[PDB]
C-alpha cells in the first residue's frame, strides 16, 4: 500500500482553512473501523499525531485540527490556522502490515 | 470415702438444648474456622490461575492471556473477580456456562493446532483478520486460538475443511461466526452476500447465517461475533462448510477427564504449599467434620454449616461438688483424693466412640463447586440456589441438633456414672458405713489408709469390720 | 508519563555495524511494541520494523530486512538496533516509537547515523 | 407429702413411647388458622391482576385498564379465573422467565419509550386494531404495544433507538406478527421478505415472519409472538424492522426489590397490616410452624404437612399421683398439721420456657417461596422442582415430628427426674410419696423440713 | 425370690450410640435386603418389555421392535441396557428426553392411523420411502409409524393435511424432517430446493427448513432426519403443510394419562408375579420401612438408604449368649426366680412384660409411620448440553438420599439407646415394686433378688408379688 | 334483555339547544360504548360519534365537531347527546346504539328534532 | 371511507331470490377479517343487524338472510322473500373510524 498527500506544498493565511488530503492504493477500512493517523513534525522534533482513526482527536489537542474521510479518501483541515503550526504534516495508514507513511506536505503561512 | 469428679481451670463453655453457655472440663471443637489464605497446590499439582481472564478468554485465546496457552494440567481453575478479559470482540458465547460445567471435570488438556494456519486454507486469507477491539501491545490482533478467514483477492470460495479425532480423547473445537454491521462490510470481508457456516459431526449438526443489522457500539465495534463449541468423540469427524463469516478453528484442546476439579472465583495468592482441601478464601488442613469457612470446596473437605460454634462435651462439667484433688481419671473417690481408673476409662472410651461416630455419620463433602447461568435462566438459577440453601439449612440443623443431643447425653452419662460409682462402692458393703449426706459415706469404725484398699479393689467383708455404732 | 530516549547523534564509517539504544521509562517495557522508523531527508518516514521485548518477535520490513536487526534487553529496559553496511543512502534520523492501534504515540528523541 | 400438680386441663400430646398423652399444660407450635382475607403487607397494598394474568397486564390487554396506573405493590395476586392475557393468538416467548423477573421487582414506572405520535412519522399507527383484542363494542389493541402498518403502500425500513437514561432497568416488550396468507403480509407490510431485528448491547435477536395456514384461535388464523428484554442502565436498544413489528409503545422502569412474589389466590382484598400472606389468607403467628399453605409472602412460620405439633410444658396430668387439691404450683408440699411451692423448681420451669424458645428459634423462618411456572417443554425441570419442594417439605415435616416427639419424651423424663430429686432432697417413710415422722413435727417443723435442713438425731 | 431380666441364646447384633455393634435377644430388620431378581406384573398388568428397542425406536416404530406395535397397556416400561436400536436413520430426536418424561406418566395409549397411507396423500409417492439404514429382514425398510413422502412423477405439490383430535384424549403426533446430503439428492427426492415444513396447532407453531451440507457417514447415511413430536389437545386441530422434506406421520398414539408408571433400565428377566413394589434388580415385596436394593422404584416401596445394616432393638441386652440376665428362662421377657421350701420354680412378670412389648411395638410402629412410602422415583436422561441440569438433579438425589440415610441411622441409634435404657428402667422399677411390697421383713441378695427371714410360702409369695402383702404380718427380724 | 331507552319527540326553533337522552338497561353502562347516528330522509344513516360512559373519552365525526357534544351519567345509566345552535339543515332522527365489533346490534327507539 | 350500494331500488316477486350489492371505495378487510354489516329497517323503526362480518348470520335471524363477499365486493341474498321482508336494507363498514353506512335500498314485493 502507498499513501499520497495532496498538495505537496501549500501556502495559507492566518485564520483561513488549509485542506490536506491523503490517498491510498487500497482502502484502509477493515470491519468498519478505519486506520489512518495524521502527524505533524516540527523541524528538529519528533512527528506528533493529531487524529487517530481518521476522525478522533487525541487528548490535549486544539480543536482546529479535524479529521474526515473514509475508505480511500481522507482529508485534514485546520480552522483557523495559527503561526505555530507551520510544520510538515504526515498521514499514516495502519491497515496493511508495512505501516507505510504518507509522502508528507509543507504548510506555510 | 467421698466420691465425686475431677475439675479443672478451663474456660471452655458449651451449649445444651436445655440451657446454653455451660462450662465443661474438656470439649472438642468440630467446626474448623481457620484457613491459610494462600491457594496451595491440591495433591501436589498446581492450579490454573486465569488471572485477568475468564474461561472464555482462556479458551478462545484472548491476546491478554498469552501466559495461559502453555497450560497442560492443573488441579482446579482459579478466576479472580477482576478476570474481565474474555471475548474481546463483542458477541455471545453460545452455551458458555455449559462449557464451564464441562471444563470443571476436565483434569488436563493438550492444546494443539487442529487446522495449521499455513497449510489449511490456501485459497483464503489469514493475515488481515485483526481488530482494534482485540488489540495486544498497542497493535491490532485477534484470538490466539481462532483464525478470522477473509476473502483471498476478491473471492471467497466455499470451504470444506474436515478433521478426524485420532487423539484418543474427546476434542474441544471452538469456532465463531461474524455478523458484520452493514452489508458493504460483509461484502468487503466475504464477497458472498448470502453466506453461511455449517458445522456437522456425528453427534453435532448446526448451520449459521449472518445477521446484518445496526447495533450499539460495544468496545468500539458495531459488529458481533458469536462463539460456539462442540465435544468431538474419539474417532469422529467434524466438517466445516462455510461460504463466509467463519472464524475458523486454529487450536483445539484434547480433553483428559478427571474428578474432583472445579472452577472457583478467589481473591487469594498463589503460594507453594500442599493441601487436601481448598476453599476460595484459603486452603484447609483439618480433620474436623464441619467447616464454616466457605461452602465452595475442592477435594475432600469438611461439611459446610452456617453455624459458628460446634463443640462436643468430651469432658464433664466443672465449677456433690467439683474436687481437683483427683487428677488421674475423670472420676475418683476422696481417700485420706485418689482418682479411679475403671469407670473413667470406660467413660472415655464411650465418649470417644460418641465423637468418632458423629464424625463417622457426616460424610466429608466432596467437590461442591457452584454453577453459572445467564439472564434467561433465572428459574434454573433460583432452583439451584433454593436447593443449596435447603441443604445448608438441613445440614446446619442436623449438626446443631446432634451436638445438642450428644451434649445432653454425655452430661447425663457422666452425672449418672458418678452415681453408678457411688452405688457400686456402697454395694460392696452395707450397714458398715454411714452416709453423711454429701456423697460421702464413712464407716462407723475407723480404718487405717490400708483399710480403704478393700473398698478400692471392691472385696469387702462386713463381719470382719462389724462393731457397735452406739 | 512515558518517555523514550535514544542515543546521541553519531557518525560511522561505511560498511560497519552501528548500535542504536532506545530507553523506555514510565511503563512496563515488555507490555508494548517498539517500532523503528527512519526519516530520510526529503522523503517520508519509512517503517523499518518492530520488536516486542519479552517475546523477542521482530517483524522486519521487506525493504529494510537484513539491513537492520532488532534486539532488546529487558533488564536494561532498552531495545537496540543493528544496522550493518552503512551508506549515505542509509544515513537518516531514526526513531523508536511506542505504537497505538491506529498510529504510534510518545515517539522518541531521534538519532542520526550520518555516514 | 411430696407430689406433682394436676390441673383440670385436657390438652393432649403424643410421644414415641405412647401417644395421646394428657398433661397439665401445652404450647402449640403449629398455627392452622388463616384470616382468609387478602391484606396489605408492610403497609403496601398488593397488585390485583383480577381477570388478567401477567402477560395481559404487561402487554396492556384492553380488559386490564385498571392496572395501567399501577406503580408500586407488595405482591402480585392473580385469581385462578384469569384469562385476559394475550388476546391475539400467539405465544409469549420466555413468559415464565418474565414472571420470574417480575417477582423480584417491587415497583416500576410505565412510560412512553417511543411516543406514538412522535416516533413513527413514516409508518401508519391508527390502522392496527383487531377484533380479538376487543374493548367494549369497538375493536381495540394492546395499550402498551403499537401495531405499525405501511403508510400509503410503503413500509420503509424503520430504525428506532432508545437510550436507557432512566437509571434503572427498562423492560421492553414488542411482538412479531405472523400473518396467515402472503396476501395479508403484502396488505399490511408491503415487503414480503420482512424481518425484525432487535439488538441491544447484550441482546441480539432477529425475527422473520412465518406465513402458514393455522387453526383459528379466538377467531384469528394469524399469530403474534411476544418478546421481552431488560435494558441495563445507560444502554441503547435499536429496533430495526422491514415489517411485522409490534413496536413498544410503553416500557417499564423496574425498581428491583426482595421478598415480593406472585401468588394465585381467591381471597378477597380488604385492609389489614400483616407480616405473612398465604393465598388462603393473610396470617401472623409467633408459632414457628403453619400448615395453611406452602406458598408464603414475607415473614412466615415454616410449612409442614403435620396436623398437630404440641410441646409439653406440664407434668403428667393423669406412687404419688396428681394433686388436684393444690393448683398453686407444679409441685406441692402437703401438710398434716395444704400443698406449697418451692423456689428451687421455678428455675427448672424457666429452663423449660427457655427450651421452647430454643426449639422455636432453631427453626429459622421461611421466606418468600412462591411457586415457579413451566411450559409444556419443561416437564423435566418442573418435576425436578416438584421433587425438590416435596423432599424439603417431607424432610422438615419429619424434622418437626422428631423434634416434638423426642422433646416431649425428654421433658416427661424431666418431669419425673425432678420429682424424684425433690424426694431425695426431702429425704436428705411411706413410699407412696408422703413422709411419716416418728417425732412430733409441728407446722414450723414442717416448714423447716421443707427448707431441707432438719436435725433428725435431735429427736433420737 | 430372685427378680431380673431374661436372656436368650440368639446372637443377633444391633447398633447403638454406645457401641459399634452388640448382641441382643430379638430385633426387627427394618432394612429389606432381598429382591426376587425377576421382572413381574405390577397390580395385574405385565410391563412393556422393549427388548432391543429404546423409547425412540418404539415410538417411531423402528423395524426391529415390531413386537411393540401391538402393545396397549403396561404397568411400567422396561428398556434393557443393551437395547440400542432406535432412530435407525441418523439424526436428532428433538426434545427426546422431554418425550420420555411425558411417557413416564402415561398408563396406556391407542395406536391409530392418524393419516391413512392409502387415502391421505394421493399426489405423493408413498411407495418408496425405504432406506438401508432402517433395514429389516435383509431388505430396505422404514419406520412403521412414519411415512416418508416423495415427489410423485417429478412433482411435489404443496402438501396440506389437517387432523382434528376427536379421540377425547391428548394425541402424541410424531413426524420428521429430512436434510439431504447434497442439493441434487434434494431435487431427486423433492421437486423444489427451497422447501419448508410448517406444522401448526392451537398451542404448537414451528416452521422447519431443510439444511443441505456434506456430513460424516453415520450408519452408512450422509443425510440427517430430525424427529419431532407434539401433544395435540382434545378437540384441537393440527395442520401439516410442507413443500418438501416431510416424513409425514402415519400412526399417532392417543395417550391415556395415568400415575405411578415409570421407565426402568433393568436387565433382569420376566416372570409372572404380582408385587406391590418393583426395582430394576427385581420385584420386591416387604412391609419394612427401608430397602437398600435400588433407588429407582415403581409403586409403593420402602425408602432407599445406603445403610448396609439397620435394625431396631426389640430385645433387651443379654449377658449370656442386676448384673447379667438369665439364659435358659425363655418363658417371658421380665421373669422372676421364685424360691421356696415348697418349690424353686420360675415365672415371668406378665404385666411388665406385656407393657414393655406393647410400648416397643408402639415405638416401632411410630418409626414405620414417620417414613412415607416412596412414590415412583425413576431417573431422567438429559441431553449433552444439559450437564448443569443433570448435575443439579444428581445433587438433589444424592442430597435427599444422604439426608434420609442419616435420618434412618440416627433414628436407629436413638431408639436403640432409648429402649435399652427403657428396659433397664423397667427392671429398676420392678425391683422397686418388689421391695415396696415388703420392707425390713426380707434380706437383700441384690441384683433384684430377695430372701426372707420369715418363711413365706409360694402362695404367700404370690400374694407378695401383686402387692397385697404387708410387712407387719411377719415380725421376724432375724 | 338489553334495552336502550330514548327520549320522546322534541321541537325547537333554529338556534336552540337540546339534550337528547338515552337510557341503557340490563348491562354495565360504562362497559360498552354508546354510538350516535343521524338519519335523514334521502340521505341514509350518518355516524355522529361515540362516548364511552364513565371514562369520559369520546369521539366525534368531523362534520359534527362543535355541533354535537356528548356527556354521560353513569349513576343513572343515562347517556346524553347535546346539539348546540340547531339549524334547519340539522333536522333528523337520532339513535343511540350499542356497538359490536362489526356493527351495532342493539339500538334505541329514536328521537326526531324539528326546526319549527 | 365511501361505501356505495346497488341497486337503489329492488323489485322482487314473492318466492324470488333478491340480491343486493354493496361496494366499498377502500378494502374493509384488515388481517383477514371483514368488518361489514347488513341491516334491515322497517319505516319508523331502528335498523336490525342481520349479517355481521359480511357472512355470519345474526342470532334470531332466519337462514333466508344470507350474504357473502370480501374486499370491496359484498352481496346480500334473500330467498325466499316474504311480505315481512319489505324493508330498507343498509350495509355498514366498521373498518374505518367514521363507521360510514351505505345508501340504503328499498326492496318491494
Ligand atoms: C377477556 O376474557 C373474557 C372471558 O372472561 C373473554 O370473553 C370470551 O371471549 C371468547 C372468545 O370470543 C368467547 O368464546 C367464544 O364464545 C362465543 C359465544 O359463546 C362462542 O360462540 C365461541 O365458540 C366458537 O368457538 C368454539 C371453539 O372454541 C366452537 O366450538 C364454536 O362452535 C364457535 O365456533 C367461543 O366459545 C367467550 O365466550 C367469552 N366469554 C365471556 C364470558 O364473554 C374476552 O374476549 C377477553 N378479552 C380479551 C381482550 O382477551
Ligand atoms: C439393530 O441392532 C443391530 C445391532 O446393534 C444393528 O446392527 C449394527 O448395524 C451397524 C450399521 O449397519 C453396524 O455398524 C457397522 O459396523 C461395521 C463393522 O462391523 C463398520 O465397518 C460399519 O462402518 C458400520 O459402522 C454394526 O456393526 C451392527 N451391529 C451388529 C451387532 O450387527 C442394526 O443396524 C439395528 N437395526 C435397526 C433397524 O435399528
Ligand atoms: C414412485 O412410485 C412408483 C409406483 O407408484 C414406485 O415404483 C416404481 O415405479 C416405476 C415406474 O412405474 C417402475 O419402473 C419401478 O420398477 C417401480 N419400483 C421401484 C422400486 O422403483 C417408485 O419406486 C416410486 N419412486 C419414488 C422415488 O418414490
Ligand atoms: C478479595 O475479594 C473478596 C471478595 O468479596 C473481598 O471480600 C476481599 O476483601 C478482597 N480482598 C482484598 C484484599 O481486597
Ligand atoms: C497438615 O497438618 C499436620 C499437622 O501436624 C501436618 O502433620 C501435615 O503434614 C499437614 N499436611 C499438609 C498437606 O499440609
Ligand atoms: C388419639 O386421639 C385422636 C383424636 O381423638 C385420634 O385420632 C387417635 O386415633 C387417637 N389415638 C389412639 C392411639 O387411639
Ligand atoms: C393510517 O391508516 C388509516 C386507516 O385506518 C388511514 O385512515 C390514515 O389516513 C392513515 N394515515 C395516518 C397518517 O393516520
Ligand atoms: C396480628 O396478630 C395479632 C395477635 O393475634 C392480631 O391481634 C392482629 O389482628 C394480627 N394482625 C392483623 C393485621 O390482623
Amino acid at each position: 500500500i502507498v499513501l499520497t498527500q495532496s498538495p505537496a506544498s501549500l501556502a495559507v493565511s492566518l485564520g483561513q482553512r488549509a485542506t490536506i488530503s491523503c490517498k491510498a492504493s487500497q482502502s484502509v477500512d477493515f470491519d468498519g473501523d478505519t486506520y489512518m493517523s495524521w502527524y505533524q513534525q516540527k523541524p528538529g522534533q519528533p512527528p506528533k499525531l493529531l487524529i487517530y482513526a481518521a476522525s478522533k482527536l487525541e487528548s490535549g489537542i486544539p480543536a482546529r485540527f479535524s479529521g474526515s474521510g473514509s475508505g480511500t479518501d481522507f482529508t485534514l483541515n485546520i480552522h483557523p490556522v495559527e503561526e505555530e503550526d507551520a510544520a510538515t504534516y504526515f498521514c499514516q495508514q495502519s491497515n496493511e502490515d508495512p505501516w507505510t507513511f504518507g509522502g508528507g506536505t509543507k504548510l506555510e503561512i | 470415702i467421698c466420691i465425686g469428679y475431677h475439675a479443672n481451670n478451663s474456660t471452655d463453655t458449651v451449649d445444651t438444648v436445655l440451657e446454653k453457655n455451660v462450662t465443661v472440663t474438656h470439649s472438642v471443637n468440630l467446626l474448623e474456622d481457620s484457613h491459610n489464605g494462600k491457594l496451595c497446590k491440591l495433591k501436589g499439582i498446581a492450579p490454573l490461575q486465569l488471572g485477568k481472564c475468564n474461561i472464555a478468554g482462556w479458551l478462545l485465546g484472548n491476546p491478554e492471556c498469552e501466559s495461559l496457552l502453555s497450560a497442560r494440567s492443573w488441579s482446579y481453575i482459579v478466576e479472580t473477580p477482576n478476570s474481565e478479559n474474555g471475548t474481546c470482540y463483542p458477541g455471545d458465547f453460545i452455551d458458555y456456562e455449559e462449557l464451564r460445567e464441562q471444563l470443571s471435570s476436565v483434569s488436563s488438556f493438550e492444546r494443539f493446532e487442529i487446522f495449521p494456519k499455513e497449510s489449511s486454507w490456501p485459497n483464503h486469507n489469514t493475515t488481515k483478520g485483526v481488530t482494534a477491539a482485540c488489540s495486544h501491545a498497542g497493535k491490532s490482533s485477534f484470538y490466539r486460538n481462532l483464525l478470522w478467514l477473509t476473502k483471498k483477492g476478491g473471492s471467497y470460495p466455499k470451504l470444506s475443511k474436515s478433521y478426524v479425532n485420532n487423539k484418543g480423547k474427546e476434542v474441544l473445537v471452538l469456532w465463531g461466526v461474524h455478523h458484520p454491521s452493514t452489508s458493504t462490510d460483509q461484502q468487503s470481508l466475504y464477497q458472498n452476500e448470502n453466506a453461511y457456516v455449517s458445522v456437522v459431526s456425528s453427534n453435532y449438526n448446526r448451520r449459521f447465517t449472518p445477521e446484518i443489522a445496526e447495533r450499539p457500539k460495544v468496545r468500539g465495534q458495531a459488529g458481533r461475533m458469536n462463539y460456539y463449541w462442540t465435544l468431538l468423540e474419539p474417532g469422529d469427524t467434524i466438517i466445516f462448510e462455510a461460504t463466509g463469516n467463519l472464524i475458523a478453528p486454529w487450536y483445539a484442546f484434547a480433553l483428559s477427564r478427571g474428578s474432583g476439579s472445579g472452577i472457583i472465583t478467589s481473591n487469594a495468592s498463589m503460594h507453594e504449599c500442599n493441601t487436601k482441601c481448598q476453599t476460595p478464601q484459603g486452603a484447609i488442613n483439618s480433620s474436623l467434620p464441619f467447616q464454616n469457612i466457605h461452602p465452595v470446596t475442592i477435594g475432600e473437605c469438611p461439611k459446610y454449616v452456617r453455624s459458628t460454634k460446634l463443640r462436643m462435651v468430651t469432658g464433664l462439667r466443672n465449677i456433690e461438688g467439683g474436687w481437683t484433688g483427683m487428677i488421674d481419671g475423670w472420676y475418683g473417690y476422696h481417700h485420706q483424693y485418689a482418682a479411679d481408673q475403671k469407670s473413667t476409662q470406660n467413660a472415655i472410651n464411650g465418649i470417644t466412640n460418641k465423637v468418632n461416630s458423629v464424625i463417622e455419620k457426616m460424610n466429608t463433602q466432596f467437590t461442591a463447586v457452584g454453577k453459572e447461568f445467564n439472564n434467561l435462566e433465572k428459574r434454573m438459577e433460583n432452583l439451584n440456589k433454593k436447593v443449596d440453601d435447603g441443604f445448608l439449612d438441613i445440614w446446619t440443623y442436623n449438626a446443631e441438633l446432634l451436638v445438642l443431643l450428644e451434649n445432653e447425653r454425655t452430661l447425663d452419662f457422666h452425672d449418672s456414672n458418678v452415681k453408678n460409682l457411688y452405688e457400686k462402692v456402697k454395694s460392696q458393703l452395707r450397714n458398715n458405713a454411714k452416709e453423711i449426706g454429701n456423697g460421702c459415706f464413712e464407716f462407723y469404725h475407723k480404718c487405717d489408709n490400708e483399710c480403704m484398699e478393700s473398698v478400692k479393689n471392691g472385696t469387702y467383708d462386713y463381719p470382719k469390720y462389724s462393731e457397735e455404732s452406739k | 508519563q512515558v518517555q523514550l530516549q535514544q542515543s546521541g547523534a553519531e557518525l560511522m564509517k561505511p560498511g560497519a555495524s552501528v548500535k542504536i539504544s532506545c530507553k523506555a521509562t514510565g511503563y512496563t517495557f515488555s507490555s508494548y511494541w517498539i517500532e523503528w522508523v527512519k526519516q530520510r531527508p526529503g522523503h517520508g518516514l519509512e517503517w523499518i520494523g518492530e520488536i516486542l521485548p519479552g517475546s523477542g518477535r521482530t517483524n522486519y520490513d521487506e525493504r529494510f530486512k537484513g539491513k537492520a536487526t532488532f534486539t532488546a534487553d529487558t533488564s536494561s529496559n532498552t531495545a537496540y538496533m543493528q544496522l550493518s553496511s552503512l551508506t549515505s543512502e542509509d544515513s537518516a534520523v531514526y526513531y523508536c516509537a511506542r505504537p497505538r492501534i491506529y498510529g504510534m504515540d510518545y515517539w522518541g528523541q531521534g538519532t542520526s547515523v550520518t555516514v
